[PDB]
């Protein structure tokens, strides 16, 4: 289990003063998504390179996982997986078009449930629970970066939780709870002049997954 | 041969209006591009930058200006509600380890209301 964050722990977004647009952008409607595939190729030793066409809008052909570890590479090489993440492209390099992303694999065979799953999500906005929703699944063990990704997803559609340059809020962080086990991320950049989107997505590349079953999602927010 | 298309090349609009303008792209696939607008036959200054996408990066001249890099090809330059005070004329560029690539310029007339 984590230690929930302590006051001056959580980044704030008015000590960062380049454009949010470039973390906004990152939860968009676009994503990685792929089902049942293999590794096809590898260029460092803790990645994998899946061959997978981005059909919408032609940004890529090929995408560079990226892992914490050989193990987790080594892992889930030669394995059929599912594949989401939230991907970039700017300091993305590996030996076409391309992308690059942090964890988000989980084994294909023996994951996938019959029904969707739902997971609540309560969003507290200055320690009050003013609003609630629910996230869903098709994935029994499914990434923390999925459920991640379709919080805040819905947290900019309808709460402007990131604009082109700045937020309303100052201080956010999402917690991940697992019956007793629990851990979070800081929603919001790093403090100074430019967001460097490959080190924030960084933080996804340990691969965590949970029990899409007996998870429940805590936000919570601050402002100005 | 490597170009540049901005659209349109002359608009008016009202005080108020949301405006945008495109860059795209034609046969090439750079990472950077640019937009600029020129004062009164003078140097172009920069509103914004993209080194790839999901990149835009503040310019010289940023404020009350947005824009969108969702693609290789195409960056595109918001005006959330136009001020008469942005009516110029504006260039988009692309650029790619050597060379740029400008665009025609697009003339815009911001006139204001009733
Ligand atoms: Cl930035
Ligand atoms: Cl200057
Ligand atoms: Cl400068
Ligand atoms: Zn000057
Ligand atoms: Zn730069």
């Amino acid at each position: 289990s984590q230690p929930d964050p302590k006051p001056d722990e959580l980044h704030k977004s008015s000590k960062f003063t380049g454009l949010m647009e470039n973390m906004k952008v990152l939860y968009d409607d676009n994503h990685v998504s792929a089902i049942n595939v293999k590794s096809i190729d590898q260029f460092l030793y803790f990645d994998l390179i899946y061959s997978i066409k981005d059909t919408k809008l032609g940004n890529y052909d090929n995408v560079r996982v990226e892992f914490k570890n050989k193990d987790l590479a080594d892992k889930y090489k030669d394995k059929y997986v599912d594949v989401f993440g939230a991907n970039y492209y700017y300091q993305c390099y590996f030996s076409k078009r391309k992308t690059c992303m942090y964890g988000g694999v989980t084994e294909h065979n023996g994951n996938q449930l019959d029904k969707y799953r739902s997971i609540t999500v309560r969003v507290f906005e200055d320690g009050k629970n003013l609003l609630s929703f629910d996230v869903q699944t098709n994935k029994k063990k499914v990434t923390a970066q999925e459920l991640d990704y379709l919080t805040r997803h819905y947290l900019v559609k309808n709460k402007k939780l990131y604009e082109f340059n700045n937020s309303p809020y100052e201080t956010g962080y999402i917690k991940f709870i697992e019956n007793e086990n629990s851990f979070w991320y800081d929603m919001m950049p790093a403090p100074g002049d430019k967001f460097d989107q490959s080190k924030y997505l960084m933080m996804y590349n340990d691969n965590k997954m949970v029990d899409s079953k007996d998870v429940k999602i805590e936000v919570y927010l601050t402002t100005k | 041969e490597a170009a540049v298309t901005q659209s349109p090349r002359n608009k008016v609009a009202v005080t108020g209006e949301k405006v945008t303008l495109s860059c795209k792209q034609t046969n090439s696939y750079f990472n950077n591009m640019y937009w600029y607008r020129q004062d009164t036959g003078h140097e172009l200054r920069l509103i914004f930058m993209s080194h790839g996408i999901r990149n835009v990066e503040k310019g010289d001249i940023p404020d009350g200006y947005k824009a969108s890099r969702p693609s290789q090809e195409n960056f595109s330059l918001i005006l959330e509600l136009a001020t008469p005070s942005q009516t110029s004329v504006y260039f988009c560029a692309s650029g790619g380890g050597g060379t740029l690539y400008f665009g025609a310029g697009t003339r815009l007339s911001v006139l204001y209301g009733s």
